[PDB]
């Protein structure tokens, strides 16, 4: 039908930095 | 159908400037590999051969190279982009000469782009360097320490400058407004020597700080009224235009 | 016994126009 | 380096707006304010904002 | 049956307008690989060849190529797609001449759309520009704190507009109704050098503040009645209708 080291924490660890990516305008 | 014109050292390298409404025509010759080279950052998408046999295909980018394989190597190209599609006669030629072994498609849309913005940078910095027609104040008066005393103070109408000696340390530059409490402007150094501190406006009255120093600086000519920024800019030469659209 | 300070409103005494001059803008 | 000194803005630079809205922070809102002075760009040379 | 219409420049490059209601005429020769454009943003659904071995189809996308891959293939296409059916009558051609490389498009109801509002846009843009039938009043007084005092004040009846010298600060602007509550009124910018405080309404008292300087603005012609937003929009003479329909 169908187909289909590190040693001196305390200074080392305040003195890491925040690196922050910068814009671009719209 | 555009011929590729060839370059005057050699006939083997030749350009041809682009067309939406032409094919090119390119007589490869036996036992050469021909280079085509895209856009700058062309999006390679499909590819398509009259003959997938009579041609070796590779790419790289924006890089292909073709080369005869099979005899009677005429079949055509329709290599197609993100931007454009380009078409290819591809026409073996019998006596193995006239090669080319590069072509190169120069935008003429593009190249007329290039060309603008560099004159147009050219004048925006000569524009700049001018600096004719200006008035000048000079009714500047000091109240205070005379240890931190700038040399030389005055305003253009729109900025403010101060300047100080080679031997002195440069303050902090504080703006007061008509009560007498302070707060901040942007600043920005200028001069051969960077002794010319600039903010960004005139006011009435200005206040320097050094530690445990203040100076005060009175305006005495202060010009309500002021010079309109219409350009856009920091010079009424040159003006500031949207490239965004939209 | 206390509330928020409000914002200082200004006097009513010295009152005078403020377009001393006719504005360009206008086209007059 | 930097690219472009008069495309951009520096780190720092100081926008000094007016504040719009009443603040109170007895609930979590939104602010708003309005600049008062044209920011240049770190050359000093365009108006950016 | 239509017949693409050859292009000024090359033979090989055809255009043809889409027709609901007849077929295209294709004419490809042997060992050509034609390329149909499909116009953008289309979604493909399914094809139907007559010789499902005769030609070799291969879609990309919105791409679609044809080349005959059997002797005698006198066939067509039945593509459905996204909105429209497309209706080809491939026929071979023996002699190996005058070949299409594509087959573009030109789409009648769609430049209809495109002219007509490229023309309603620039009408719009001219019709806000060419102002008139406009009155103004001038009669505004301060109270309070003149270091801030605008240099100028009025309205057009739907508007309140403030003007500030170069060298002044934007303040803000506040609405005040008859009992002496403070409250918001949005504010936009226009001018030359965005000296223009412009406002959306009409009221006897407006407040001026920055930081802890104040000023009062009377307006003493208000009109109560004032004039109709009957157009729609900030103009007398563009109206708004509704794309929406529904």
């Amino acid at each position: 039908l169908t187909a289909g080291g590190g040693g001196g924490g305390e200074l080392a660890e305040k003195l890491q930095p925040m690196r922050l990516s910068g814009s671009s305008a719209g | 159908l555009d011929v590729p014109s060839s370059s005057r050292y050699d006939h083997r390298i030749r350009y041809v400037t682009y067309n939406p409404a032409d094919v090119v025509q390119v007589d490869t010759v036996l036992g050469v590999a021909t280079h085509i080279m895209l856009e700058e950052g062309e999006q390679y998408l499909t590819h398509a051969f009259g003959d997938s046999e009579a041609y070796a295909f590779a790419r790289k980018g924006r890089h292909i190279f073709i080369k005869p394989q099979a005899e009677l190597a005429n079949t055509n190209l329709i290599v197609v982009t993100d931007r454009r599609s380009y078409k290819f006669r591809l026409q073996m030629r019998n006596d193995r000469n006239g090669a080319m072994y590069e072509l190169a498609f120069r935008y003429p849309d593009t190249q007329a782009r290039q060309t603008r913005e560099a004159n147009a940078r050219a004048a925006v910095e000569a524009a700049f360097e001018q600096r004719v027609g200006a008035y000048y104040n000079l009714k500047y008066m000091m109240s205070g320490d005379k240890d931190i005393a700038p040399v030389n103070a005055w305003d253009d109408g729109r900025f403010t400058y101060f300047k100080f000696s080679a031997n002195a340390d440069l303050p902090s530059i504080y703006f007061v407004d008509a009560e007498g409490n302070e707060s901040l402007v942007p600043r920005t150094t200028v001069g051969s020597s960077n002794n010319i501190i600039a903010v960004h406006k005139v006011n009435p009255k200005w206040m320097i700080r050094l530690g445990n120093r203040a100076l005060a600086i009175f305006n005495e000519a202060y010009d309500p009224n002021g010079v309109p920024n219409d350009t856009g800019t920091a010079s009424p030469a040159v003006r500031r235009v949207n490239k965004g659209g939209n | 016994c206390a509330s928020a300070p409000k914002p200082k409103q200004p006097s009513d005494f010295n009152r005078e126009p403020v377009n001393k001059t006719v504005p360009v803008e206008i086209q007059r | 380096r930097l690219g472009n000194r008069d495309m951009l803005i520096t780190q720092g630079t100081q926008l000094d707006c007016v504040l719009e809205t009443r603040l109170v922070t007895t609930q979590p809102g939104m602010t708003t304010c309005h600049l008062t002075r044209d920011v240049y760009s770190t050359s000093g040379r365009v108006v950016l904002l």
